[PDB]
């Protein structure tokens, strides 16, 4: 045994493209002393190669390792193994096999050949490239599996489950098929022992799975499908049931009867369900842990009988029509409540004082997007050891000041006060929050200067001050925050030059200064920021010239930490001259689009077009370039250096309405990603470089009001653009303009 | 979102390595918020510019269901397949540029049903067959480049075609008429 053991191990070691792979593996050594190898009584019962980039084929594995007598388990997870399953010799001693997160390819039918392992119970093939070409006939012919995970594969077909269970589900305790495309009907009724089912993220347009008696089933996930029909009567046969995720489906009607005895997790979320929360649900109060009804037509108020449930950890009412006052009496009857999301409802009224208690309990309080009115509670966080993490109040009718009692919440990682009528100044005491990550105050009546003490927050990531009345210049202390990936200050009265210390931030993705009084020269130190893909400078007093070294960081840019945040891009149409710049990028998390009319007073933009929404998604993980540049409407002067063309990922460039004088560089032709370009109203002269005909991405351009002369390039997209954009260029000729 | 469904079918049939069609969501109220797609004040699509997106595959007939569609620029791609015979269902299309592609098949007859057509540039393609005489009934024709193609037959000197010069019809397989420099038998 041991001789052929080590010899098989080494014979496998010989097939690895990386000669140094297994450090402790060699002849003349006890195999049981090897890394990732667990040996019992000088007989090998285990091998763990997981998370080791072997870069080898499966064929090499089946012959050498799987032929080991007495080997119970082999974990190949994330080992970079390619190829397909073939007929081989397998010991009956084998128990568990993990092939997950690998490159295995070909038809799923090959798995039928795993029957060579007589004692095989546990099999994880999840996250492979395996598929199922064409028809499904015969069966998997493995009935011995207590656990089967097919998740995250390329399989596309119908009733594949029947092909899996063809040999019977009798011994199967676990099934996960998820992350695939599968349709048809699901019959588990022959499997009485199945405790776990994940079919989620699939193609089923048909009825719900047939559960039969559903005696032993503790887990049902049908989510991520087109499913419709009656699931109540189907699961009515299930006495013991814990987790049910039906979310993201076509289910309709009122909430039907359910097996609430053993129920722990329940999600009806993201469906067409109507009506309000039923009474009988209280029957689950001895059990239920957390609940998600989000994304439905539900309205009304929360049943107070839920006070019988002390075990509710999380309550999500979000994205519904709900209104009314706050059942603080019922909510205080829930001891285990942590995250409360009321967001996107019609709830109204002022804030009950008793709320001051919840600061010592709730992890997350989201009241955002409601009809709420009244002041912010100054008595908040009076209780010792405040446990609050995330507070989202945005989009309400809240009035009054911002009490600096909020510093008494020391666990707060997120504060969103935005989209409100709040008055007063910004308390320097907020600097006393070391754990705060996202601070978004934008769209308020806030006045007064910016606290220097904010320098005391090193963990600051996102700061949204946009659309306020704030005055004064920028505190140098902000430089001490190295973790800021987002800086947006817009439509404010802030003045003064632009800090030169911005280069100190390697983590900063986005800088928006738009609509302000800032002056001075654009710092070349911007070229030291490697995270920065977005800059909107448009309406300001900046004088001076434009440095060419600002683009030196392009090509090394890493936007990784920037992703995952909700955004809105409001495109400026050139119809109204009072709305300036290419567009406005603002942080939209927890806010309704329908309330954007609150900007009517703060901005001159309507006629019903046009809004862009989404989540932050840079076009590159690393080594990219600046995606957005708007300097339009400024005093900037001089000539543009050749470096302007070093950013191939740049989508939009607006230098418009400036004093810029010189010749358009041929390097402009090097931008393949530029959709919209406004150079309008400048002193730029010379000929349009023929190289600009290399730009195929432009859907919009404005060259008007320049000193440019010569023929318009005929090729490229220039022919698509209207002469309206080419006006006030005396020496300029050629189509679309008149022929020379 | 009929327009959105149609354009989505187009996306499905298309091959998109750079994922420029990734922004297109069928669940959306309309296509108007998609990249490279432009809609009017009536919230109907007047424009689609996919030009030089490095795309493969072939097109879909559902394009013909866009009534207010104006500009279509598909140019500079590997795209293959025939030009849809029902494209004549587009009344308002003022510009069609398919040039620099693998496009095949005869020039569709129903194109004669485009009254407002201004730009048609097919140059550097694989198209064959005769040049439809119904195109002469299009009086709005301004710029046309058929050069470097496989097109064959006689070239009409009447209608709007009188506006054009041999360089547009140049480098073809066999073309005859007063318009070409090669005579008809
Ligand atoms: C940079 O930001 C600044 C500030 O954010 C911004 O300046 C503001 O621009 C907005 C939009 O043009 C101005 O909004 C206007 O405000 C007027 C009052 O000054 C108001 O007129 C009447 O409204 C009030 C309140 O209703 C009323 O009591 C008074 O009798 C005023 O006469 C305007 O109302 C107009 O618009 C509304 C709806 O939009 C419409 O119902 C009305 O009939 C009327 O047409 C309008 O709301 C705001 O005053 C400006 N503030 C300052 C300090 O200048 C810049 O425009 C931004 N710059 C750029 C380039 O973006
Ligand atoms: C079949 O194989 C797949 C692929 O591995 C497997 O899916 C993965 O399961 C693991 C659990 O083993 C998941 O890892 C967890 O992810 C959560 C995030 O949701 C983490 O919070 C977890 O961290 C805890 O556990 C760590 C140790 O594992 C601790 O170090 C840590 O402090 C936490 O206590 C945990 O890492 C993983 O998310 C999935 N999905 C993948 C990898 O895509 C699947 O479970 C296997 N099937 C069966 C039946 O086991
Ligand atoms: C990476 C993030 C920082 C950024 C917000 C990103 O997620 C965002 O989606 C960017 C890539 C989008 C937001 C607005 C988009 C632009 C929206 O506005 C423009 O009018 C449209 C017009 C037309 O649709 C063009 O095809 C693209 C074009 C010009 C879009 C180009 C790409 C965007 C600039
Ligand atoms: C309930 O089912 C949904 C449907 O897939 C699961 O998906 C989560 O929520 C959204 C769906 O809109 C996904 O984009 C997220 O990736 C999922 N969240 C997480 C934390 O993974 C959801 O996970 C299911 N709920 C539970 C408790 O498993
Ligand atoms: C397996 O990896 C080797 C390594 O080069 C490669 O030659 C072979 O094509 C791979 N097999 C599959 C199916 O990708
Ligand atoms: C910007 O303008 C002011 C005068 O308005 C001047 O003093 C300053 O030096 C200028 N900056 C540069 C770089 O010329
Ligand atoms: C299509 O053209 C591109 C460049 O324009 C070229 O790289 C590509 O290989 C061509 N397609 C095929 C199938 O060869
Ligand atoms: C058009 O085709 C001709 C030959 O058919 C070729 O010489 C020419 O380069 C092509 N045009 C372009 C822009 O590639």
């Amino acid at each position: 045994s041991l001789y052929r053991e080590i010899h098989q191990l080494i014979s496998f070691k010989d097939v690895l493209p990386d000669k140094n792979l297994l450090p402790d593996w060699s002849s003349n050594k006890n195999p049981c002393t090897f890394d990732g190898v667990t040996c019992r009584d000088d007989k090998v019962t285990s091998i763990d190669l997981s998370s080791k980039p072997l870069n080898v084929g499966f064929s090499a594995v089946s012959s050498s390792l799987l032929s080991l007598t007495g080997l119970e388990s082999l974990f190949l997870s994330n080992s970079h193994i390619n190829g397909s399953v073939s007929g081989f010799k397998c010991s009956a001693s084998l128990t568990s096999l993990d092939l997950s997160r690998n490159s295995l390819s070909g038809p799923v039918t090959t798995l039928t050949s795993l029957g060579s392992c007589s004692g095989l119970k546990f099999l994880n093939v999840s996250s492979n490239t395996l598929d199922f070409p064409g028809k499904v006939s015969g069966g998997l012919k493995l009935n011995s599996l207590e656990v089967l995970d097919l998740s995250a594969n390329s399989i596309s077909g119908a009733n594949v489950v029947g092909w899996v269970l063809s040999d019977g589900c009798g011994e199967l305790k676990h099934l996960a098929i998820s992350g695939n495309k599968i349709s048809g009907d699901v019959d588990v009724s022959r499997c009485v022992n199945l405790e776990f089912l994940d079919v989620s993220s699939n193609n089923f347009s048909t009825g719900i799975p047939f559960l039969g008696d559903c005696s032993a089933l503790q887990h049902l996930d049908i989510s991520g499908n087109k499913l419709s029909g009656d699931f109540s009567r189907a699961i009515s046969t299930c006495t013991e049931l814990k987790l049910l995720n039906i979310s993201s489906n076509q289910f309709v009607g009122p909430i039907p009867p359910l097996p609430l005895k053993s129920l722990q997790y329940l999600s009806l979320a993201e469906n067409k369900f109507t009506g309000e929360i039923p009474d009988f649900l209280s029957g689950a109060c001895d059990t239920l842990t957390g609940l998600d009804l989000s994304g439905n037509h539900f309205y009304g108020a929360v049943p107070p009988f839920f006070g019988s449930c002390s075990l509710l950890e999380s309550l999500a009412l979000s994205s519904n029509n709900f209104s009314g006052e706050l059942p603080m009496d019922t909510l205080l009857k829930m001891r285990g409540l942590k995250v409360l999301d009321l967001s996107f409802n019609e709830f109204s009224g002022e804030l009950p004082e008793s709320l001051t208690n919840l600061s010592a309990s709730l992890l997350t309080l989201d009241l955002s997007s409601n009809n709420f009115s009244g002041p912010i509670l100054p008595n908040l966080c009076q209780n010792p050891k405040n446990t609050l993490q995330e507070l989202y109040l945005q989009n309400n009718g809240f009035t009054g000041k911002i009490p600096p009692t909020l510093s008494n919440c020391s666990e707060l990682v997120s504060l969103h006060l935005s989209f409100n009528y709040l008055s007063g100044t910004i308390p320097s005491s907020l600097g006393s929050l070391s754990k705060l990550r996202d601070l978004k105050l934008w769209l308020n009546m806030l006045e007064g200067e910016i606290p220097q003490e904010l320098m005391y927050v090193k963990t600051l990531e996102t700061l949204i001050l946009d659309f306020n009345d704030l005055t004064g210049e920028i505190p140098s202390g902000l430089s001490n925050c190295t973790n800021l990936n987002w800086i947006s200050l817009s439509n404010n009265r802030l003045t003064g030059e632009i800090p030169k210390w911005i280069g100190r931030l390697e983590n900063l993705a986005i800088l928006k200064l738009s609509n302000n009084s800032f002056s001075g020269n654009i710092p070349a130190e911007l070229g030291d920021c490697r995270s920065l893909i977005w800059l909107d400078l448009n309406t300001n007093l900046f004088n001076g010239t434009i440095p060419a070294a600002m683009f030196k960081q392009s090509g090394k840019i890493a936007a990784n930490f920037i992703a995952g945040k909700r955004y809105v891009y409001i495109k400026n149409d050139g119809m109204k001259k009072e709305c300036h710049g290419a567009g406005n990028l603002l942080e939209f998390q927890g806010i309704r689009s329908e309330q954007l009319n609150r900007l009517s007073t703060r901005n001159p933009c309507n006629i019903t077009s046009r809004v862009y929404e989404g989540h932050t998604s840079p076009t590159f993980d690393n080594n990219g370039s600046m995606m957005f540049l708007d300097m339009s409407y400024n005093m900037l002067s001089g000539y543009i250096p050749k470096e302007i063309g070093s950013m191939p990922y740049l989508f939009i460039l607006n230098l418009g309405h400036n004093d810029i004088s010189g010749s358009i560089p041929d390097e402009v032709g090097d931008l393949r990603g530029l959709n919209i370009l406004d150079l309008s109203s400048n002193k730029l002269d010379g000929r349009i470089p023929q190289a600009m005909s290399a730009l195929t991405m432009l859907t919009e351009i404005d060259l008007s009001n320049n000193n440019l002369s010569g023929p318009i390039p005929e090729m490229g997209q220039f022919e698509t653009f209207p002469p309206a954009k080419f006006l006030n260029n005396p020496g300029l000729c050629g189509y679309p303009l008149p022929r020379c | 979102n009929l327009e959105g469904d149609a354009l989505h079918t187009l996306r499905v049939t298309l091959v998109d390595p750079n994922n420029v069609l990734q922004s297109w969501d069928p669940t959306l109220v309309n296509p108007c918020t998609w990249f490279h797609v432009t809609c009017n004040n009536e919230n109907s699509v007047i424009r689609v510019d996919l030009g030089n997106a490095e795309l493969s595959g072939h097109l879909v007939p559902e394009l013909g269901v866009l009534k207010n569609l104006q500009y279509l620029e598909l140019y500079s791609n590997n795209i293959t397949g025939p030009i849809p015979s029902n494209l004549g269902n587009l009344t308002n299309l003022v510009s069609l540029d398919l040039y620099l592609n693998s496009f095949s098949g005869p020039i569709p007859e129903s194109l004669g049903k485009l009254s407002k057509l201004r730009f048609l540039r097919l140059n550097n393609n694989s198209l064959t067959g005769s040049i439809p005489m119904s195109l002469t009934n299009i009086t709005t024709l301004q710029v046309l480049d058929l050069s470097n193609n496989r097109l064959s037959g006689s070239v009409p000197d009447n209608g709007s075609f009188s506006l054009f010069t041999p360089i547009s019809f140049a480098n073809n397989l066999d073309l005859c008429g007063p318009v070409t420099s090669h005579p008809c038998p």
